[PDB]
C-alpha cells in the first residue's frame, strides 16, 4: 500500500537538520577518519583477521610441502642404498 | 565588492537550467579537446620514439 | 598476440585521469546531499 | 549444585555483553530482538513510556549506525541494568500461542 | 507539492491576468483593514517605527499600480527560486518531505 | 511567456549537442 | 497431442541423423606399421588402434 | 491528483520504487552490490549483443570469429575484453551479495532468498556456457568434464549426458546449443531479477543493526541514487582497471589454443567463480558422491533460513558467529586456491579438510554458536 504514512508510530521526537548549502560536505575527514577508522578497525581486526592469517600459514606451508615432496625427488626414499 | 568567481559563474550560467545545460554541452566539447590533446601528449612523451608517429621518417619519401 | 597493446594502454591513461576527476567530484556530490542527514542532531522530549 | 560455576557464568556473560557492540550503541538487549510475530504482539502490548522509549533508542541507534559513530563511554548501557521489559510481555504472547497450539491437537 | 509548485510557476509563468487580480485583492485587503478606530491607530503607531514616519496609504495604490506581471515574476524569483527553505512541522510529519526534496522543489527541472 | 526564451535555450542545447556529439 | 508435440521438441535435441550416421560405424587396418599406434577420433573420444 | 506525472501514467508509478521508496538510513556499503548486480546484468547484455553481432557458432570458425572480433572489428577488442572481465565482476559482486545476506540475516526474507538462489544458479549456467563459445582448449575440455560429471547418475545419466551434448562428444551440435541458451538465459534472468525485486519491495532492506528501521526511513531518490551512481563509478573503475591494464590477469586460462580433441591441458579447471565447487567435488573419491556434494555446495544455500538459531537476525551483535562467518569466507578462499592446484597429496589432504570445514561451518558450528550466544545473553 502506502509506504510513507504507514510505517510506524513515533511520539515525542524532535529532529534538527541543516541545508546542504549551509554546511560543508567534508567535516574534518582526515581527523575523524583516522580515529574512527582506527577505532573500528581495531574492533574488527580481532574478529576478522585471524582466519585470513590462518589461510596464509596453510597456503605457505601447503606450497612448501608440494615443492619439497615433488622437487625432493629423492625425498620419499634416498639414493645411496 | 565583486562576486566570488563562483557567484559570477552562478548568476551568469547556473540560475537557469537552460543556461546550465548549454554550458555543460559547450564544456563537454571544449573539455574533450583539451583533455585529449594534453592526455595524448603526456602519453606520447612516455614513449618517445617508441611509436610509429615518432618513427615514420626512416622509410618515408626516400 | 595483442595488436591492441598500445591503444589499450593509451586509453588506460585517459581512463585513470578521468576517473581521478570523477571519483572525487561524485564523492562531494554524495556528501552534498547526505550532509543534512549526517549533520543532523536529535532530541527526545516526552510529556512524561 | 551451582555455586562456583553459575556464579562465574556472569563473568562470561559480562564479558560477552560488552563484546557484542550493541552495548555501545545505546541500545539494550530487548531492542535487539528479531521482530517476529510473537515479538510483534508483545511490542504492541507495551505502555506509552516503555514503548516510545524503544522507538527513541532504536532511532538513536540507527542514527549512530548510519554515521559509524559510537556513543560516548559515559553514556553506555551497563549490564547491571538489564531491563528485560519485553520479556514479561513476550513470555505471555508465547504462552498464549502455545496453549492455542496445544488446544488444537484433539 | 502543490504549494512549492505554485511558487515556481509564479516566478517563471505569471500572466498579467493573474497578477492583476491579486493586485486588486491587495488593495481591498489594505483598505478594509483600516475600517474602524483601533485599526487606524495601530497602522499609524506601528507604521512609524516600521517604515519610519510616513503613512504610505495613498501611495500604496500607486505602488500597487506599478505592479506588472513581469514585475511580480522578477520580484518573486529573488526570494523563492534556488533559495534554501525554512521548514518546520509538528507531526504526523512522517510523510513530510525530506529536506533535499523540499529544496529541489525550489527550482524547475520537472514536477 | 518565459517559454520562448527557455525554448530558445533548449533549442540551442539540442543543436550544440548534435553538432558536437554527432 | 501434448505428448507428441513435446516428444518431437525433445528429440530435436537427442541426436541428429547427421551425427548419428557416423556413430557406431568405423573400420581401418593394415595401413600402419606393425609396431606403432593410430589414434583416431571416434565418437569424440580417441579411438586407439 | 492532477498532473502528478508519477501516478498519472500507471506505468510511471511503478517506477517510483526507485525515487519515493522507504530506504533505511544506516546501511553499509555492502548493499550497493544489489544495484551493481543489475548494472552488470545490463552491461553483459549490451556487450553480448554486440559480440553476438560478429560471432559465429561453429567448430571451424568460433575461435576465428572471436579472434576476428578482437582484430579487424573496430572497438571489438574492448567490447570482448569488457565482456570477459565483466563476468568476473558480475560474480565478484554476486558473492558480495550473498555474503551480506549471510551475515546480517537478509535471508530472513525466505521468498526473496529463494529467488536469489535461483538467480545465482541461473547466472551460473550462463557463465558456464559462454566460456565455451570461444571453443578454446580450456573451454572444450571443461565442458566435457563437467557435462560428463552428470553421467554419474546411475539409471539415466549416461543417456542424458548424450542428449545435452547432441551426440557422443562435444562437436558442432553442442556448440550451437550453448550459443542459444547463453543468449536466452540472461533475458529470462532479467525477468527473475525483477520478480526478486518485487518480493523485496514488500518488506524493504534490512540493516547492520538488524532491527526494523521504520522509525528511521529515507528518500531513496535524494540519497540512494547518488550512492548507487557513486557505486557504479567504483564498479566501472574496477572493470576498466582490469580490462585496460591487465586484460588477461583475472582470466586465469591462457588457453587461446583452438581446441584439439586429443590434446589436454593436464591442468583442467573452471574459472575462479567455480573453483570452490570444483575443490569440493574432488575431495570425494566416488564420482556420484562428488556430484551430490557439488550440488549441495551451492544448493545448501536455501537451508540457512531453517538453520538460523539466534534471536538476533543481525550477526552484528554476535561475536562467535562473526568469527565463524569470517572463517567460512577464508575457508572459501582456501578452497578456491585448491581449484588451481595439482591434484596431489598436499592439496588433496588440504581440500578434504576444507570441504569438511565448509559444511561444518554451515551445517553444525554456526547453528550451535547461535544457541550459545543466545544463552550467554540469557535470551
Ligand atoms: C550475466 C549473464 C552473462 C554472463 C555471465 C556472460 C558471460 C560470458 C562469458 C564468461 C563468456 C566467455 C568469453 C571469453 O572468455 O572469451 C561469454 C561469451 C559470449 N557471450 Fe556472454 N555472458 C552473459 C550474457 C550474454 C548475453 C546477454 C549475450 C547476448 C546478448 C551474450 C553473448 C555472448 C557471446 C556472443 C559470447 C561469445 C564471444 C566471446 O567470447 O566474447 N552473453 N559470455
Ligand atoms: C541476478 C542477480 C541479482 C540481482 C540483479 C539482484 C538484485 C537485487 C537488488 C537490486 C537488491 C536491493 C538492494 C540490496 O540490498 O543490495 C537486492 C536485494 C537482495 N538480494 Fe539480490 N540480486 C541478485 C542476486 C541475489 C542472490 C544470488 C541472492 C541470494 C541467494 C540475493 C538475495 C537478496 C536479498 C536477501 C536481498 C535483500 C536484503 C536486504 O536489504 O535486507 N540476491 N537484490
Amino acid at each position: 500500500g502506502r509506504q510513507f504514512g504507514h510505517l510506524t508510530r513515533v511520539r515525542h521526537v524532535i529532529t534538527y537538520s541543516l541545508s546542504p548549502f549551509e554546511q560543508r560536505a567534508f567535516p574534518h575527514y582526515f581527523s575523524k577518519g583516522i580515529p574512527n577508522v582506527l577505532r573500528r578497525t581495531r574492533a574488527c581486526i580481532l574478529r576478522v583477521a585471524p582466519p585470513f592469517v590462518a589461510f596464509y600459514l596453510v597456503y605457505t606451508w601447503g606450497t612448501q610441502e608440494f615443492e619439497k615432496s615433488k622437487r625432493k625427488n629423492p625425498a620419499a626414499y634416498e639414493n645411496d642404498r | 565588492v565583486a562576486p566570488t568567481l563562483t557567484a559570477r559563474l552562478y548568476s551568469l550560467l547556473f540560475r537557469r537550467t537552460s543556461t546550465f545545460a548549454l554550458t555543460i554541452v559547450v564544456g563537454a566539447l571544449f573539455f574533450e579537446r583539451a583533455f585529449d590533446q594534453g592526455a595524448d601528449a603526456i602519453y606520447e612523451h612516455i614513449n618517445e620514439g617508441k611509436l610509429w608517429k615518432h618513427i615514420k621518417h626512416k622509410y618515408e619519401n626516400k | 598476440a595483442e595488436p591492441e597493446h598500445d591503444h589499450r594502454k593509451r586509453m588506460g591513461l585517459k581512463m585513470l585521469l578521468m576517473m581521478g576527476l570523477l571519483l572525487p567530484l561524485v564523492y562531494a556530490m554524495k556528501r552534498h546531499k547526505w550532509s543534512v542527514l549526517k549533520s543532523r542532531k536529535l532530541a527526545y522530549r516526552p510529556p512524561k | 549444585a551451582v555455586s562456583a560455576s553459575s556464579r562465574w557464568l556472569e563473568g562470561i556473560r559480562k564479558w560477552y555483553y560488552n563484546a557484542a557492540g550493541f552495548n555501545k550503541l545505546g541500545l539494550m538487549r530487548d531492542d535487539t530482538i528479531h521482530e517476529n510475530d510473537d515479538v510483534k504482539e508483545a511490542i504492541r502490548r507495551l505502555p506509552e513510556n516503555l514503548y516510545d522509549d524503544r522507538v527513541f533508542r532504536i532511532k538513536r541507534a540507527l542514527d549512530l549506525s548510519m554515521r559509524q559513530q559510537i556513543l560516548p563511554k559515559e553514556q553506555w548501557t551497563k549490564y547491571e541494568e538489564d531491563k528485560s521489559y519485553l520479556e514479561p510481555y513476550l513470555k505471555e504472547v508465547i504462552r498464549e500461542r502455545k496453549e492455542r497450539e496445544e488446544w488444537a491437537k484433539k | 507539492f502543490v504549494l512549492q509548485g505554485q511558487w515556481m510557476r509564479l516566478c517563471t509563468s505569471a500572466t498579467e491576468s493573474e497578477v492583476l487580480r491579486g493586485k486588486n485583492l491587495l488593495r481591498n485587503a489594505l483598505v478594509s483593514h483600516l475600517d474602524g478606530t483601533t485599526p487606524v491607530c495601530e497602522d499609524i503607531g506601528r507604521s512609524l517605527l516600521t517604515y519610519g514616519r510616513r503613512i504610505p496609504l495613498a501611495e500604496w495604490e500607486s505602488r500597487i499600480a506599478e505592479v506588472d506581471a513581469r514585475v511580480v515574476r522578477e520580484v518573486c524569483s529573488k526570494y523563492f527560486y534556488d533559495q534554501c527553505p525554512a521548514v518546520a512541522g509538528f507531526g504526523p510529519i512522517e510523510q513530510l518531505p525530506d529536506y533535499n526534496r523540499i529544496r529541489s522543489g525550489m527550482f524547475w527541472l520537472r514536477f | 511567456r518565459n517559454w520562448v526564451p527557455t525554448a530558445q535555450l533548449w533549442g540551442a542545447v539540442g543543436a550544440v549537442g548534435l553538432v558536437s556529439a554527432t | 497431442a501434448a505428448k507428441n508435440v513435446v516428444s518431437q521438441f525433445v528429440s530435436s535435441m537427442s541426436a541428429s541423423a547427421d551425427v548419428l550416421a557416423m556413430s557406431k560405424i568405423e573400420i581401418k587396418l593394415s595401413d600402419i606399421p606393425e609396431g606403432k599406434n593410430m589414434a583416431f577420433k571416434w565418437r569424440g573420444k580417441p579411438l586407439f588402434v | 491528483m492532477t498532473n502528478i506525472r508519477k501516478s498519472h501514467p500507471l506505468m510511471k508509478i511503478v517506477n517510483n520504487a526507485f525515487i519515493d521508496l522507504p530506504a533505511p538510513s544506516n546501511i553499509s556499503s555492502w548493499w550497493n552490490f544489489g544495484s551493481l548486480l543489475g548494472i552488470c546484468l545490463i552491461l553483459q547484455i549490451l556487450t553480448g549483443l554486440f559480440l553476438a553481432m560478429h560471432y559465429t557458432s561453429d567448430t571451424t570458425t568460433a575461435f576465428s570469429s572471436v579472434t576476428h572480433i578482437c582484430r579487424d572489428v573496430n572497438y571489438g577488442w574492448i567490447i570482448r575484453y569488457m565482456h570477459a572481465n565483466g563476468a568476473s565482476m558480475f560474480f565478484i559482486c554476486l558473492y558480495m551479495h550473498v555474503g551480506r545476506g549471510l551475515y546480517y540475516g537478509s535471508y530472513t526474507f525466505l521468498e526473496t532468498w529463494n529467488i536469489g538462489v535461483i538467480l545465482l544458479l541461473t547466472v551460473m549456467a550462463t557463465a558456464f556456457m559462454g566460456y565455451v563459445l570461444p571453443w578454446g582448449q580450456m573451454s572444450f575440455w571443461g565442458a566435457t568434464v563437467i557435462t560428463n560429471l552428470l553421467s554419474a547418475i546411475p539409471y539415466i545419466g549416461t543417456n542424458l549426458v548424450e542428449w545435452i551434448w547432441g551426440g557422443f562428444s562435444v562437436d558442432k551440435a553442442t556448440l550451437t546449443r550453448f550459443f542459444a541458451f547463453h543468449f536466452i538465459l540472461p533475458f529470462i534472468i532479467m525477468a527473475i531479477a525483477m520478480v526478486h525485486l518485487l518480493f523485496l519491495h514488500e518488506t524493504g532492506s534490512n540493516n547492520p543493526t538488524g532491527i526494523s528501521s521504520d522509525v528511521d526511513k529515507i528518500p531513496f531518490h535524494p540519497y540512494y541514487t547518488i550512492k548507487d551512481i557513486l557505486g557504479a563509478l567504483l564498479l566501472i573503475l574496477a572493470l576498466m582497471l582490469l580490462v585496460l591494464f591487465a586484460p588477461d590477469l583475472l582470466g586465469d586460462p591462457d588457453n587461446y589454443t583452438p581446441a584439439n580433441p586429443l590434446n589436454t591441458p593436464p591442468h583442467i579447471k573452471p574459472e575462479w567463480y567455480f573453483l570452490f565447487a570444483y575443490a569440493i567435488l574432488r575431495s570425494i573419491p566416488n564420482k556420484l558422491g562428488g556430484v551430490l556434494a557439488l550440488a549441495f555446495s551451492i544448493l545448501i544455500l536455501a537451508l540457512i533460513p531453517l538453520l538460523h538459531t539466534s534471536k538476533q537476525r543481525s550477526m552484528m551483535f554476535r561475536p562467535l558467529s562473526q568469527c565463524l562467518f569470517w572463517a567460512l569466507v577464508a575457508d572459501l578462499l582456501t578452497l578456491t586456491w585448491i581449484g588451481g592446484q595439482p591434484v596431489e597429496h598436499p592439496y588433496i589432504t588440504i581440500g578434504q579438510l576444507a570441504s569438511v570445514l565448509y559444511f561444518l561451518l554451515i551445517l553444525v558450528l554456526m547453528p550451535t554458536a547461535g544457541t550459545i550466544e543466545n544463552k550467554l545473553l540469557k535470551w
